[PDB]
């Protein structure tokens, strides 16, 4: 989850999370130089008294702040293309999880083998137990196995919903009458919180999403006690 | 640029009413609803 | 007094009652949609026609009978014409946007296929070949009637015209009885929203370039061209050949490779 | 018919000072009287329906 | 054969993220193959691949739709 | 013809500057109002 | 087959448009909708510029394709210089009958 | 199916009038033959309450709310089936 | 004659005066708007209501801000005022069609205003996505009025688009070639050239919304076959052209400014910013998918609209780096339009390279629909085109009225609003990377400490926007009147002196060919 005063992205949980992480460093440098030396050279340009009002040629200027930019964004775009298509790669799930938005909770469906599904509300600010996490956390959990290949399925029954996790870099629409697909592989058991990410009516800040990773035979028995 | 000398100076005292009413005409209409709001939602 | 070639325009209310018919039929479309009243949009409807015909009324009175249509003025409202018809062919590239999306990736509600299940298209080769031929006729007439007045030539300009307004109306009466002898509607699906949608609208531009051939009509008769100057004409055939076009993309899109 | 162009030149062109859409003469101005009186009074009764509609009906 | 099912496999013919036509097409396949099965006196059991890869990957709401247009005579897919 | 030239060239007097302080507040002070009574409206229906 | 019954311009154009046609048959050029072609620009043989007014505005372009215009007032009297180049500018002013 | 006419000294008004009369008019005047060689009433099929057909999230501005803007009652049918 | 001159108009100054001022109050009705939205968020919990009623104002904040304020100010009243000056014409091409092009403008408001006042308004964000928009999740007239509103803005701005079109290419003085025109003149063609290619696409797909609501279609409704992702495509395919409409005229006024407080007679490179703002035009029709990297496309699509997007970056940067090339040996006046035309560069130029970010769409993953985004776009459009707002009525304000502001206290002004929506916005992109969702009423509690900062934020601009209002009223009061303009050689606008006579250029200019 996020906590106070927090700056950048939540820590990675997912190895493709990590890969978002060095990127985004890779990016925010790049960032960070341009828009400081446009400042900086804002400022050379504003503190002297002499001048150079005549006629400028600018042909010979132009070509270095055309092809250095061009090759700047080459730099950004290969890893930021690569990232994308390690996301993409084939993987083997061993477990499909579907999940349905609603206005205003999220449904989950597990049926490779048994009919398992529940309803996952917001726990009401007044019902929060002393230390939960107000407006995060649900009274039934999305629980998982940790260091596997899952297959998460989104959809939606009404609305456009989203189903987002920061932590491990998802954040896939729920479409009525679409079956969109996303990996989720958690390198650690723990608890970790999103939020429905598609403005859908009047409790869309009240939807949100927590996994619970632990161990496969945590999660088998978890399972054939949710039927 | 260059300009006249203004045709009607508008003094101190004149700025300073012309800037409290018209700040006075943003705020208190908006601070009326604001201060109200319980009374609506209660309601 | 100007030494320029163009034209200041005297101030006049037409732009406001255009934009207050375009409040009321808003407005009265809302009204009808969700307060069972036609009132405002009647009345809308109503003012938005005055205005038509006051402000092009107007533009006559002052190109055929005040002369301020120098050719710099011209120059301009051909390079208007192009422009609102470029306009009106990207509104029409929206609705083929959304039939080619629909019909190249049919989803499960529809059978997973194209046509939908439970969806009868119309046979191509009937009514639809036969409205083809009429506005790709029109399309021959009306060049007809251009090369007729471009001659001098009364007597023929106004009867090519009358043979492509005739086809236009041909063409609007068709399509009028194929809407009520269709067997889908527009709440057939997507199939028919598309369909009804795309051809409704370019329905309702054949109705108005007809229309807009028939104030041309009637301007001929009452002799307001000259065999050089008669933009409105030029207007109005560059119009009718859009209209003419966009018949051929839907026929060949919706008609036939979507049957 | 009979080209009658250079009548409606004469009268358009008439140093009366009018513009251009009252420049016909006495029924231009009875068709702006009515195309301005429905616009006006429709947008009055434009704004009566919002009223109207901005508050439920039970 | 493939049996210890654990969900279903990656599938050439659907390898982007919209698998809504993935779920459609093993629910074809299985009412297909059990109709076939059923009629000339086989053994539906041949159709399990498709049955077990369907039950994975569709929504409930889905698969309890088609299943009451096919009882009703809606469904408007071919079986 | 037209007025022309400085405070003549706008459809509101600068005539004077206090009328004109009325105007102004009015004219940008209704446009900021106006949201907020929105805003009360849909509270006070429910 | 063959007929008449549509008005020429030369019949029927008026105002304005009339204005214009006659005048180009004389190859002149009242309504500026032509540019005009420079002198060599000297105190000697200046850039002579009509005008229904004691004063009309010129744009130099100094040199050919330079993208910036420069424009200054032009006032009846000895002829003046454009500001960034040089080049001489003289007023004739007339009634429009010209 | 290619062209393969030949004209073109300079196109005119004859031309143009030459084309509507001797080749555009008669090919509407062909079409419209074909078209009422093939005019009589196909046999309106089974009906079947398709949930993708026959739509209605609201009902219409017009009549009952039920039955569209050109509503043939021969051919269309109404969520419920084909009208007595 | 007060009818026939302010209801009749045929004259671009007047008109261009009628749009100002309909922009300044719209400007006011989209600030309130805003501090309604940092007011509900400047403390945890919830202030007005649930979502709906707050994305009700987030909603309108939206059209307000983009379709009543940005784009009237720009186009129809800069555009009006200066194009015709700048190129020597008397008036705009169809001078009558113009005045329609603003009359639209308040019925298009007022529909939009009703929308907000019948049955619980229309709470779907300005995209205005089904279903939620539709007839079951937003029965009730609010959307309809909504797309009824978007429709008459939309006739408005394409009429304009045809008359800038046709003005800007049909009456320059007959030796000008179109190389010999004014950057903003530029700025103003492609931007008309966007809007007429892109609205009426909107147009379609917002009426396909309004049919779907209304004559039972199912454009966007999987029941009927239809797809909520295709009206996604369709008004993203305008509304990526629709932010470069809302700054490429910024980007034209601030050539000009930093042009003249520079005391230079021309831009650095101009035929290189004629290049950029063409090529940003174009690029801008082949990136909209940028919009929808989370809705599930395939891969190499979301590779394609990656690469593409981040292209525009290089004509950009010739942009920037000609500004700073024209500012390179000025004589340097410290006016106030020089304050936002600086603040302008540094400040567009880091929202833009937060857009750069935001191309990638493996990362935008994770910032899509959340704060990172609102960041980015704020720093673009309130310290961007507004900037160039305020610059270019700083600037012009001399010239549309005769009269000139207290320089002191526009200075005051400028340094305001700067710590304002510095304060307002920056702190969003920390809200954004640790995962806060956009249009959201309320947040988890770790996320208070930057939500709180910019609201504080959002007060500090309201401020600055009363002060404007007062100076403006200052500078009428006092009726301080323009004598002499530096520059006028290479700034025709100013040629006719302040204000400039109702006709102008009645004798157009001389130039010749050579
Ligand atoms: C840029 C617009 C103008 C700036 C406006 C505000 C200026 C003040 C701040 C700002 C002063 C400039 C320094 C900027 C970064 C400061 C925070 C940071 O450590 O950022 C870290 C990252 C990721 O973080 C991590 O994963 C590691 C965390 C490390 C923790 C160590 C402690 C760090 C110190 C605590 C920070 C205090 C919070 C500041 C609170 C600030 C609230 C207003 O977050 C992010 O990506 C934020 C993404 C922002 C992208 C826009 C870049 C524009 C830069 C313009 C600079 C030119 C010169 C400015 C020269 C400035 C003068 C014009
Ligand atoms: C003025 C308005 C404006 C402008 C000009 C832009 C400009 C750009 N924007 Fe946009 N943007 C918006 C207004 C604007 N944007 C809005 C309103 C939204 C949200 C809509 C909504 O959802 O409601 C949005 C959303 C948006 C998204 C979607 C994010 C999401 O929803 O998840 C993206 C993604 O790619 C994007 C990218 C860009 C880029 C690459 C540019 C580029 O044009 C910027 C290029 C500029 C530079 C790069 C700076 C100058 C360059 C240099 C100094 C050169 C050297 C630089 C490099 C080598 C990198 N923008
Ligand atoms: C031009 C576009 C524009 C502008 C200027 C702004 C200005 C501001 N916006 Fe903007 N905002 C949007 C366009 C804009 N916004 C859009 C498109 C969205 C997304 C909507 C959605 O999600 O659907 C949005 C969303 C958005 C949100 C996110 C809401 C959410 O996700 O829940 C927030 C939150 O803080 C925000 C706050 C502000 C604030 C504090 C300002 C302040 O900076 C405003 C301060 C005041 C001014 C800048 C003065 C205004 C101008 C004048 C008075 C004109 C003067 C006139 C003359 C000189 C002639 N806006
Ligand atoms: C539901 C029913 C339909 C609804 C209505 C649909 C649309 C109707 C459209 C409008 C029709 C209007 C018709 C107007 C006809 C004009 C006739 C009068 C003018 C005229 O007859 O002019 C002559 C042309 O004649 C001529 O046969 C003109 C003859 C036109 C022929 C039309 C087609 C019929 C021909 C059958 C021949 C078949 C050939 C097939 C092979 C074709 C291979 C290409 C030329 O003569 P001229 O001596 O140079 O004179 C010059 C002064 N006029
Ligand atoms: C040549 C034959 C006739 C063609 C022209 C006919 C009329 C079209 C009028 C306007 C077309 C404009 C909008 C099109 C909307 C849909 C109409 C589609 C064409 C049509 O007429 O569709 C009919 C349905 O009409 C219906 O719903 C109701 C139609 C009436 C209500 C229209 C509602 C208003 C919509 C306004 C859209 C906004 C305007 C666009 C703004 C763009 C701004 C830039 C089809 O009838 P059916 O009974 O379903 O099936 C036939 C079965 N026997
Ligand atoms: C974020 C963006 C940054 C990304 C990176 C960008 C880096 C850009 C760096 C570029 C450095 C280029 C420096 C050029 C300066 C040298 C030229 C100059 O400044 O001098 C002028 C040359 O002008 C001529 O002709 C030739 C034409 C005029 C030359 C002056 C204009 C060029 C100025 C470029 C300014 C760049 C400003 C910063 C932008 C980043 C005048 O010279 P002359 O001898 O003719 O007259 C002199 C008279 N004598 C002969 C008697 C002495
Ligand atoms: C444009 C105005 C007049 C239009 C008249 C119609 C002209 C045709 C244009 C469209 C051509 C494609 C239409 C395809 C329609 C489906 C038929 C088809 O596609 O047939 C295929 C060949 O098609 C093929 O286009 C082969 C290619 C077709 C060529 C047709 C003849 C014209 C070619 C020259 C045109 C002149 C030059 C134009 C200027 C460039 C194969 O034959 P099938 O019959 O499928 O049999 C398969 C069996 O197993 C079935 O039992
Ligand atoms: C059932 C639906 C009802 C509501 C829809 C609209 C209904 C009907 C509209 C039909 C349009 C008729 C337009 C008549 C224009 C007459 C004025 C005219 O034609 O004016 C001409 C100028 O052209 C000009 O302005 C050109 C003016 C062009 C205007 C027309 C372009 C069509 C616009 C239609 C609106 C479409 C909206 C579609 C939205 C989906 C005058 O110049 P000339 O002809 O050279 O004459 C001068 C010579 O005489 C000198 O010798
Ligand atoms: C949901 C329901 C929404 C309904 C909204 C409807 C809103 C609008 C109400 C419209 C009322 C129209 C009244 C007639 C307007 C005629 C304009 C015209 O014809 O404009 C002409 C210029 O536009 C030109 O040519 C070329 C342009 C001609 C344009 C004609 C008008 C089009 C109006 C609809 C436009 C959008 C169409 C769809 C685009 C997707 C003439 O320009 P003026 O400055 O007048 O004169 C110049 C003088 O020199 C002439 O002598
Ligand atoms: C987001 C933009 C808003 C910015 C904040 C506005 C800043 C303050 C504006 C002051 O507004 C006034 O404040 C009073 C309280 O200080 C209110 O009086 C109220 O409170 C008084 C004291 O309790 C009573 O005397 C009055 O009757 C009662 O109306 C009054 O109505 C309201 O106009
Ligand atoms: C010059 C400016 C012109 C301004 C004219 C103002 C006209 C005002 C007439 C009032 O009309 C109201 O509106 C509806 C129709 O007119 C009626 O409602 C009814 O009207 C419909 C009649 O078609 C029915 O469908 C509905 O049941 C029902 O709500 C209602 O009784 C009637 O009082
Ligand atoms: C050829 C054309 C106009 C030149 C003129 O006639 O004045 C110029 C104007 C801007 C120039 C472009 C811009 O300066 C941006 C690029 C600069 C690179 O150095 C070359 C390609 C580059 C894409 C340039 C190619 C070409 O020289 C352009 C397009
Ligand atoms: C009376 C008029 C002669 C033109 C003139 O000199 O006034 C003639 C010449 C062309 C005639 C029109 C054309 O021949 C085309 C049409 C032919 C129809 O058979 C009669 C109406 C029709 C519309 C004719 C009406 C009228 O008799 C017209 C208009
Ligand atoms: Cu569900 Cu937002
Ligand atoms: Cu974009
Ligand atoms: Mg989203
Ligand atoms: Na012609
Ligand atoms: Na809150
Ligand atoms: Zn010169």
């Amino acid at each position: 989850m996020a906590y106070p005063m927090q700056l950048g992205f939540q820590d990675a949980t997912s190895p493709i999370m990590e890969e978002l992480l060095h990127f985004h460093d890779h990016t925010l440098m790049i960032v960070f130089l341009i828009s400081s030396l446009v400042l900086y050279i804002i400022s050379l340009m504003l503190t002297t008294k002499l001048t150079h009002t005549s006629t400028m040629d600018a042909q010979e200027v132009e070509t270095i702040w055309t092809i250095l930019p061009a090759i700047i964004l080459i730099l950004i775009a290969l890893p930021s293309l690569r990232i994308l298509y390690m996301m993409d790669e084939i993987n083997n799930p061993s477990l499909t999880v579907k999940t349905m938005g609603h206005q205003w909770y999220w449904s989950y469906e597990y049926t490779d083998y048994e009919d398992l599904s529940f309803d996952s509300y917001m726990i009401p600010t007044s019902e929060l137990k002393p230390g939960e996490l107000r407006l995060l956390e649900v009274d039934n959990r999305v629980v998982l196995p940790m260091e596997m290949t899952i297959r998460m399925l989104v959809s939606s029954e009404d609305v456009l919903h989203s189903w987002a996790v920061p932590s491990l870099g998802l954040k896939t629409d729920a479409i009525p009458g679409r079956l969109n697909q996303t990996t989720l592989m958690s390198s650690r058991p723990g608890l970790y919180y999103g939020q429905c990410s598609e403005i859908c009516g009047s409790n869309h800040s009240f939807m949100p999403i927590v996994l619970e990773l632990v161990p496969l035979k945590y999660f088998e028995k978890w399972s054939a006690s949710m039927l | 640029i260059t300009a006249k000398p203004a045709k009607t100076p508008t003094s101190p005292k004149e700025q300073a009413i012309g800037l409290s009413v018209t700040f006075l005409s943003f705020l208190l209409p908006a601070g009326w609803v604001l201060y109200h709001l319980d009374n609506y939602k209660k309601s | 007094h100007q030494t320029h070639a163009y034209h200041m325009v005297n101030p006049s209310p037409w732009p406001l009652t255009g934009a207050l018919s375009a409040l009321l039929m808003t407005s009265g479309l809302t009204m009808w949609f969700h307060f069972n009243s036609m009132t405002l949009l009647m009345i809308g409807l109503t003012t938005n026609m005055l205005t038509m015909y006051q402000w092009w009324r107007d533009v006559i009175r002052e190109s055929t009978f005040q002369g301020h249509h120098t050719p710099a003025v011209q120059k301009g409202l051909r390079y208007g014409m192009i422009l609102f018809i470029i306009s009106e062919v990207l509104f029409f590239t929206g609705f083929f946007w959304a039939f080619y999306h629909s019909s190249l990736a049919p989803t499960p509600e529809l059978g997973g296929c194209w046509p939908p299940t439970g969806i009868h298209p119309l046979n191509p080769l009937e009514v639809p070949l036969l409205n083809t031929s009429v506005l790709l006729a029109s399309g021959v007439s009306i060049t007809w009637a251009h090369h007729s007045l471009m001659e001098g030539d009364r007597k023929h300009m106004l009867q090519a015209l009358f043979i492509t307004i005739t086809l236009g109306v041909y063409f609007t009466l068709l399509q009028a009885s194929e809407y009520y002898e269709a067997p889908f509607t527009i709440s057939d699906g997507v199939y028919g929203s598309t369909f009804f949608v795309a051809t409704g609208f370019h329905g309702l531009h054949v109705i108005i370039g007809s229309t807009f051939l028939i104030v041309c009509f009637f301007r001929q008769l009452k002799f307001h061209f000259t065999s050089n100057h008669h933009f409105g004409f030029e207007a109005a055939a560059w119009y009718w050949h859009f209209v003419d076009v966009v018949w051929l993309f839907l026929y060949v899109s919706i008609y036939w490779w979507g049957s | 018919f009979e080209n009658r162009v250079a009548e409606k030149q004469k009268l358009f062109q008439e140093d009366n000072g009018l513009p251009v859409h009252l420049k016909g003469g006495a029924t231009d101005n009875i068709l702006y009287r009515v195309t301005m009186t429905l616009c006006l009074g429709g947008t009055l009764y434009s704004l009566y329906c919002l009223g109207w509609a901005s508050f439920p009906h039970k | 054969k493939i049996k210890n099912y654990q969900t279903a496999p990656f599938d050439s013919r659907f390898p982007n993220q919209n698998q809504t036509r993935n779920c459609w097409q093993n629910y074809l396949d299985f009412h297909r193959c059990e109709k076939a099965m059923t009629a000339k006196g086989g053994d539906v059991s041949v159709c399990e691949w498709y049955r077990r890869v369907y039950k994975s990957l569709c929504p409930i709401s889905w698969v309890s739709t088609w299943d009451d247009r096919r009882a009703e005579g809606t469904f408007p897919g071919k079986i | 013809h037209y007025e022309e030239g400085p405070g003549k060239n706008i459809p509101f007097s600068v005539e004077n500057k206090w009328r004109l302080l009325a105007m102004m507040t009015l004219f940008f002070g209704s446009g900021f109002a106006a949201p907020f009574f929105i805003v009360r409206h849909q509270l006070l229906k429910k | 087959a063959s007929g008449g019954g549509v008005p020429t311009d030369e019949e029927q154009a008026t105002g304005l448009e009339r204005e214009v046609m006659l005048a180009a048959r004389k190859g002149q050029d009242p309504y500026n909708i032509l540019a005009p072609k420079a002198t060599s620009g000297t105190k000697e043989d200046p850039n002579l510029v009509p005008s229904i007014t004691n004063k009309r505005i010129v744009g130099c372009i100094c040199e050919e394709d330079n993208s910036t215009v420069i424009w200054f007032w032009l006032h009846k009297g000895e002829a003046q210089r454009c500001p960034s180049c040089g080049t001489h500018y003289k007023l004739v002013p007339h009634q429009l009958a010209h | 199916a290619s062209a393969a006419k030949g004209d073109h000294g300079g196109t005119g008004a004859r031309t143009w009038r030459f084309l509507t009369f001797g080749l555009a008019l008669p090919s509407v005047a062909l079409c419209t033959l074909n078209s009422w060689l093939h005019s009589g009433h196909r046999e309106r099929p089974a009906f079947i309450p398709y949930h993708h057909l026959r739509i209605r999230t609201k009902p219409f501005s017009w009549g009952d709310g039920n039955h569209t803007f050109f509503h043939n009652p021969r051919v269309n049918p109404l969520p419920t089936g084909y009208e007595k | 004659m007060f009818i026939n001159r302010w209801l009749f108009s045929t004259n671009h100054k007047d008109i261009g005066t009628l749009y100002l001022l309909f922009g300044a109050w719209a400007g006011m009705v989209g600030t309130a708007l805003s501090l309604l939205i940092r007011a509900e968020l400047g403390q945890p919990g919830t202030l007005l209501g649930d979502d709906q009623i707050y994305n009700v104002v987030v909603t309108a904040h939206a059209f307000v801000m983009i379709f009543f304020m940005v784009m009237p100010i720009m186009i129809g009243g800069f555009g009006n005022w200066l194009v015709p000056l700048m190129i020597g014409a008397p008036d705009m091409a169809f001078p009558r069609m113009n005045n329609m092009s603003f009359w639209l403008l308040p019925p298009s408001f007022l529909l939009l205003l009703a929308s907000s006042m019948v049955e619980a308004g229309a709470g779907t964000g300005w995209t205005v996505y089904p279903p939620l928009a539709g007839n079951l999740a937003h029965a009730g007239a609010s959307v309809d009025l909504t797309i009824f509103s978007l429709h008459l803005a939309g006739v408005s701005s394409i009429l304009g688009a045809i008359n800038f079109i046709t003005t800007i290419i049909n009456m320059k003085p007959p030796a000008m070639s179109q190389y010999q025109t004014p950057l903003f003149v530029w700025s103003v063609m492609i931007t008309a050239v966007l809007l007429l290619l892109s609205l009426p696409v909107l147009a379609a797909g917002i009426t396909m919304l309004l049919t779907d609501r209304n004559l039972n279609t199912t454009f966007f409704d999987p029941a009927g076959g239809g797809d909520p992702i295709l009206y996604q495509h369709l008004f993203w395919f305008f509304g990526h052209p629709e932010v470069y409409i809302l700054i490429l005229p910024g980007f034209g006024m601030i050539s000009h400014i930093v042009t003249y407080y520079s005391g230079k007679k021309e831009p650095f490179g101009y035929m290189g910013m004629v290049w950029a703002m063409m090529s940003i035009g174009f690029l801008g029709f082949i990136v909209w998918a940028h919009h929808m990297f989370t809705v599930g496309m395939d891969v190499d699509t979301r590779a394609y609209f990656t690469s593409a997007t981040m292209i525009i970056a290089i004509p950009t940067g010739v942009k920037v780096f000609s500004w700073l090339a024209t500012l390179h040996g000025g004589n340097i006046k410290w006016s106030p339009a020089m304050m936002w035309a600086l603040g302008f560069i540094f400040l567009f130029t880091v929202g833009g390279l937060t857009g750069i970010v935001l191309a990638n769409s493996s990362l935008d993953i994770v910032l899509h629909d959340t704060y990172y985004v609102v960041a980015h776009f704020h720093y673009v459009l309130s310290m961007g085109a507004v900037f160039a707002i305020m610059g270019g009525f700083v600037h012009w304000f001399p010239l549309f009225s005769g009269y000139t502001l207290n320089d002191t206290w526009a200075k005051i002004h400028f340094a305001i609003m700067f710590v304002g929506v510095n304060m307002t916005f920056f702190p969003q992109h920390f809200l954004g990377l640790s995962g806060m969702p956009r249009r959201y009423s309320d947040y988890p509690d770790a996320y208070t400490m930057w939500n709180t900062i910019s609201s504080m934020g959002s007060f500090i601009s309201l401020t600055a926007v009363m002060l404007m209002v007062f100076i403006i009223w200052e500078a009428f009061a006092s009726k301080r009147e323009v004598l002499t303009v530096d520059l006028t050689t290479t700034n025709l606008e100013w040629l006719n002196g302040c204000p400039p006579p109702y006709h102008t250029f009645e004798e157009p200019t001389y130039v010749n060919l050579k």
